[PDB]
């Protein structure tokens, strides 16, 4: 298989900010990656899929950028219903990979 | 909207077999592949199992390969999971999800249903 | 005086039946009545015997058949009325809907009465009426002659086919030259139409 | 032992070359018999089609396909005319020889022109048609016509005349003229409507092939 | 005289249609599937409609090449779905493979695929204008007219990420056509109808008077 | 009537099986041993049992590329075990030279290798239905139809990164056929042996009553 | 589609300075872009376009360098007329695109 | 020198249409490629539709397509754009743009109409 890891298990930040993760793979999966957004006790949902494009429906604020086996994950502004687990996938190939997960942490 | 729901999840002891069905209203139900997937307590998630949409093709991780079995009937809007021998790293929660192919990304997700492996 | 269409007379093809007898019989369609204002008219047939006579209970009950025909039509107008007609039978004859979406089935198979154009320059079908001469015609010219005949052999992919789906041509009768007539003259000049279908065949009861 | 020219790996767009079969073995629908056969189009253009000489401004359609005649108290007039180019636009554009010579870079060959009347039995006149070689502007007055190319067509005996045109390359004039004026006895239509009937002759050819703009 | 024949007539190649696989980007599914139709564009139309009835065999050939005319080595799938068999679900389906699909494995490096195309149809030719229901959509449509579908895939294994674009030419031979038809003069509005707009076109230009020329 | 011929209808080839080296990943080995398996698939296995003996020559193409569908030029050596001859032990094993083993040296980028194998059986036909012991696993076991092994392996010196997927494909010259054999209804449970599942299934589906029809 | 972002929604300078923007590219557009000039209410006129080539009439100092993904936009010397949006495109393939403008500021 | 003017720009209810037309001196008009551009209320711009010079190609961006037409007379010296069934996203002003080809950059622009759809 190929494995997707996240750096950070946590990562602290407060409203208005702008907190942007990153995802690293295995071996070189080109530019196919996603990234998931699962509120506490919700299913997760989907945002940004194979490198920038974002899946439709998903706000602005949320952007990601990336090539190769570097990827990042960006959020704009923090909001409050921003808080929640991600994770990033790799469907370059079968079977299918999910990253261990990030939260995020709002401190005021 | 979409709606996908399922059913038969619940503690179950090991070696046992038990039937996860999943059924959707919404969209039209035959032009999308479909998959399970299953989150462990630590929250890693992992596949379980694809079809396609149409039943030409049907893919199994390394793991639960030969041990599970997925179908699907367009007629019923019905996608049905029969897996059986059942270890302790079985137990997780299992979503239902929803693709338009093999690589693109799970759009859906149902609410999900709990299994247990247990004495 | 005749024009045998594409140079060839009908013939049977070497169990399906031959009726002969009382279906080889003439036919006389009811007489459309040719104004000033009027325009167009056409059939569409194997449709227009379906109903009538022994060849509709032939064509109603058979599951395939062969035919071919021989349509003669003829104007009555006294010597003080001038204009003219074109009569063509153009095979395969598929019309179309106008827009600002299908024609409406009295206009795909009318019946014994026919029909009138919306359209008669571009015969409704799309193609201009200038060429329209490409397919068998002849000409009735009221200060020549009266009269028009043509024979048409039965022209399809298949040997056989079924009467009620596959309308095997139509035939169009359009006043090309518009007709005037002094005043006191008859108003209108009647249009008759005789169809006597040839070498028939008929299978599958 | 070979070696390879310098044309090898090329595919050109009109090829005439070869291919495999992509299922050998397989039986096509045998053929039947089909009245109708054309296998060229050079025999469609021998064909006659109604021309439309009118194609003025507001005229509608189907009224577009007949030239009017009628008793205009005026002897010596010019009733229409066209010129005889087939591809050019204008009025060779209805006939069937018009559009399929949009589909050739080069043509040739004589054409023929019929004419019918449509106007009642009773009628009497006199038309003067007159033909015009390409390299001249059409004639003044028909004093000017009847030199030229011209056959004097008789309403109540012929109701039907032809004009071959000697040559055409790759332009001519054909008029009408008034010869007489028309006349009917008590309780008639007083107007006429001729129509007229473009063909090609046998030795009509065509060359170089082209897609047209027809579309 | 030897340019107005029928066979001539037809005889040139052209591009009846461009399809593209687009497995890269914001769309992954990695193949496609182009149903054969010869009507394709409104050119190509106006020159079968002359004639009614006509029986011909075809010939084809696929360029291919990426987005930027560039053609490095990388493996396709060209499979051939005949009329009645059913098609790909997916770019692993297994109808990709079974046997009575023909299909061929050509690399880009290579020059461009040819294949012949035998006469398909049940009837002894092909109907361009069938009048008649085949039992309001359905008035005059031929159900046996269908030559199949040519579905494209790239075998190389996972999400390339590479768009690939292929264009389709065609080329009659053989043909043989039966009773002639006039052209057509009003402009087109869909695919499968003859159905022209409302307000008409004339057929030739207009001038000033019945009299004036030039 | 002549696409009824037993001899056109077991005729185009197909794929008989997918086999892969994988010598990057987690597996480095190296090469692999493909054991011709003509039954490999139950869609060509139920078209031979029609026919209990048959006589034929085979004829096989290998259609190869990287994970990517991408083919650059690195070596392959196909050899070709005949039966009753030593596998290859590792990568570097000495039979992979010999003699007696034909081998393919064939680069990815050429166009597929080809080659065509005689009639390997000892008796005069192959048989898919031997009854009684070769002499309870030995029930029914033909031991002469084996026809060979085809190791692959990849002539680079050490390690490459990688993985190179192959295709093999197969199809029949020359066939014969004895005595026919009625198709089968029940589903397969494993390869060699006929086991049918307990549950029957029926042959035609169900209607309402022995009347009504549609 | 390929969207162009610019990092910064506004910069700020002052008469006579040296100021260079910047442009991101969603993927390889080869040299392919130009840059615009929009004063206020007025029709945006063209300056560079195809990396360092400027249009006929521009003044020198107004320059331009890059290739790949990542590219600049150089004043040399700023004044007084120099205040407008500026925008970045992609004519590298169909549709077009523009990036979502900058804007500069003279702080005195 | 050269001047690009427009007209037909104003307020519109949604499902109408209105015909932006773009005269054109100063130049010879048959020898350059032509296009509309339209600049949202956020300033963002996109285009709108293109044709080539001589109207071999005309080219519609996926959002545009098949609710606009555009069309030019080169013996008039205009550029017309035939534009229906407005929504609410439709409403920003157009300016009219000349280029040398595909994928040359625009070197002038109308003086640019507004339009706005709404009750």
């Amino acid at each position: 298989d190929i494995v997707m890891t996240q750096s950070h298990k946590f990562m602290s930040t407060s409203v208005g900010d702008r907190v942007s993760i990153t995802c690293k793979a295995s071996q070189d999966v080109n530019t196919a990656v996603a990234w998931y957004q699962q509120r506490p006790g919700q299913s997760p949902k989907l945002l940004i899929y194979s490198a920038s494009y974002r899946y439709t429906g998903v706000p602005d604020r949320f952007t990601g950028s990336g090539s190769g086996t570097d990827f990042t994950f960006t959020i704009s502004s923090v909001q409050a219903e921003d808080l929640a687990v991600y994770y990033c996938q790799q469907h370059y190939t079968t079977p299918h990979t999910f990253g261990g997960g990030t939260k995020l942490e709002i401190k005021r | 909207e979409v709606q996908l729901v399922e059913s038969g999840g619940g503690l179950v002891k090991p070696g046992g077999s038990l039937k996860l069905s999943c059924a959707a209203s919404g969209f039209a139900f035959s032009t999308y592949d479909m998959s399970w997937v299953r989150q462990t307590p630590e929250k890693r998630l992992e596949l379980v199992a694809h079809i396609s949409s149409g039943g030409g093709y049907i893919y199994y991780p390394d793991t639960v390969k030969g041990r599970f079995t997925i179908s699907r009937d367009n007629a019923k809007n019905t996608l049905y999971l029969q897996m059986s021998s059942l270890k302790s790293e079985d137990t997780a929660m299992y979503y239902c999800t929803r693709q338009k192919g093999l690589y693109y990304g799970f759009d859906y997700w149902g609410q999900g249903t709990t299994l247990t492996v247990s004495s | 005086n005749i024009v045998l269409s594409y140079g060839e007379w009908p013939e049977y093809c070497p169990k399906p039946t031959r009726p002969d007898v009382s279906v080889n019989r003439f036919y006389t369609l009811s007489t459309k009545s040719w104004k000033t204002e009027s325009t167009g008219w056409y059939w569409k047939f194997p449709d227009v015997l379906n109903d009538t006579g022994v060849f509709g209970q032939n064509a109603q009950f058979h599951y395939l058949y062969r035919s071919g025909f021989c349509m003669h039509v003829q104007c009555n107008a006294s010597k003080f009325h001038q204009g003219a007609l074109l009569v063509a039978a153009i095979p395969e004859f598929v019309i179309a809907a106008s827009s600002p979406l299908y024609p409406d089935f009295a206009h795909t198979n009318p019946g014994k009465d026919g029909q009138e154009f919306r359209d008669p320059y571009v015969l409704d079908a799309g193609i201009p009426l200038s060429q329209a001469l490409v397919f068998p015609h002849q000409w009735i010219n009221l200060r020549t002659n009266n009269c028009a005949t043509i024979i048409m052999p039965y022209v399809n992919a298949l040997p056989f086919d079924s009467a009620l789906n596959h309308s095997n041509f139509g035939l169009v009768v359009i006043p090309i030259s518009p007709l005037k007539y002094c005043n006191g003259a008859t108003t209108e000049v009647p249009v008759t139409l005789t169809i006597a279908p040839l070498n028939s065949e008929f299978s599958g009861l | 032992p070979t070696e390879l020219k310098p044309g090898t790996n090329q595919f050109l767009t009109t090829d005439d070359g070869t291919s495999p079969p992509i299922l050998p073995g397989f039986e096509p629908t045998p053929l039947i018999h089909i009245p109708g056969e054309f296998t060229s189009l050079l025999d469609l253009c021998q064909i006659e089609t109604i021309l439309e000489v009118n194609n003025t401004t507001g005229t509608i359609g189907v009224s577009r396909l007949l030239i009017p005649v009628r008793a205009q108290n005026n002897v010596d007039q010019l009733c229409a005319s066209f010129q005889v180019d087939p591809g050019r636009n204008g009025p060779w554009q209805s006939t069937m020889v018009g559009q399929i010579c949009r589909y050739y870079t080069q043509w040739s060959g004589s054409l023929k022109v019929t004419f019918m009347f449509t106007g009642s039995f009773m009628a009497t006149g006199k038309m003067l048609i007159a033909y015009t070689p390409p390299g001249s502007a059409q004639p003044a007055t028909r004093e000017a016509a009847m030199l030229g190319t011209h056959i004097v067509w008789d309403f109540g005996l012929q109701s039907s005349v032809t004009l071959v045109i000697p040559w055409i390359s790759n332009t001519g004039i054909v008029t009408i003229w008034y010869q007489t004026n028309f006349v009917v006895p008590p309780d008639t239509p007083t107007e006429a409507n001729i129509i007229a009937l473009g063909a090609a002759q046998k030795n009509f050819t065509l060359k170089l092939c082209k897609d047209t703009d027809e579309i | 005289v030897n340019e107005a024949s029928v066979e001539h007539f037809y005889s040139r190649a052209g591009l009846v249609g461009v399809v593209e696989v687009k497995d890269s980007g914001t769309s992954l599914d990695g193949y496609t599937v182009w149903p054969i139709d010869v009507m394709g564009f409104v050119q190509q139309r106006r020159k079968l409609e002359l004639s009614t009835y006509m029986r011909f065999d075809a010939e084809f050939t696929f360029v291919s090449n990426l987005s930027n005319s560039t053609t490095p080595g990388m493996l396709l799938q060209y499979m051939y779905v005949p009329p009645g068999a059913p098609k790909p679900d997916g770019r692993k389906s297994y109808q990709w493979q079974t046997a009575t699909n023909p299909s061929v494995f050509a690399k880009l490096s290579d020059p461009p695929p040819q294949v012949s195309v035998p006469f398909m149809s049940p009837a002894t030719a092909y109907q361009w204008f069938y009048d008649g229901y085949p039992t309001n959509l359905q008035y005059g449509q031929c159900p046996n007219n269908m030559m199949g579908h040519f579905a494209i895939r790239t075998v190389s294994e996972s999400t390339t990420g590479k768009n690939v674009h292929v264009r389709v030419y065609m080329r009659i031979k053989h043909v043989r056509a039966w009773v002639p038809r006039p052209l057509r003069s009003q402009a087109y509005m869909v695919k499968n109808y003859p159905t022209y707009s409302q307000t008409i076109t004339n057929t030739a230009t207009d001038r000033a008077s019945i009299t004036t020329t030039d």
